[PDB]
């Protein structure tokens, strides 16, 4: 399947996208999995592989999709911020602290992410209240 | 809530 074009990874890439709409976290997991391998590059992609494993609850592996999408897209503050969901789920409150607070500064920075940085901030906030 | 992933274009 190596080599497809723009379209077809489009199409790919909405496939799994509903499917994940659809809460059948296992099929769209396999898909982004896929488009991942297929475009090493396109930071959306491994935000769904992430988002997948989240919802199944597979917490570190999301963390691997996330980590690896920020590199890939400095801007983006969906990745601190699930990131951080991720980390607070499995019980690490530094790693979540600085993904609200990473994923704050860039929403902040970007109008269209403004709703983000407030739920940022509001985890921020809880996470900060739970350390004490 | 989940992830507000990007919609296909």
């Amino acid at each position: 399947l190596r080599g497809l074009s723009e379209d077809t990874l489009e199409q790919l890439y909405a496939l799994g996208f509903n499917q994940y709409q659809a809460g059948k976290w296992d099929d769209a997991q396999k898909i982004f999995q896929a488009l991942c391998m297929l475009d090493h590059y396109d930071a959306r992609y491994f935000l769904g592989l992430g988002a997948c494993r989240q919802s199944l609850g597979l917490y570190e592996q999301a963390l691997q999709s996330y980590s690896y999408g920020a590199l890939m897209d400095i801007n983006e503050p969906r990745f601190p911020f699930h990131a951080a969901e991720c980390h607070l789920q499995l019980g690490d409150l530094d790693g979540a602290e600085s993904g609200f607070y990473s994923a704050r500064a860039l929403a902040a920075a970007q109008p269209a992410h403004e709703a983000l940085a407030a739920r940022a901030g509001a985890m921020l906030e809880a996470v900060t209240a739970r350390k004490d | 809530t989940g992830v507000a992933l990007t919609p296909p274009s």
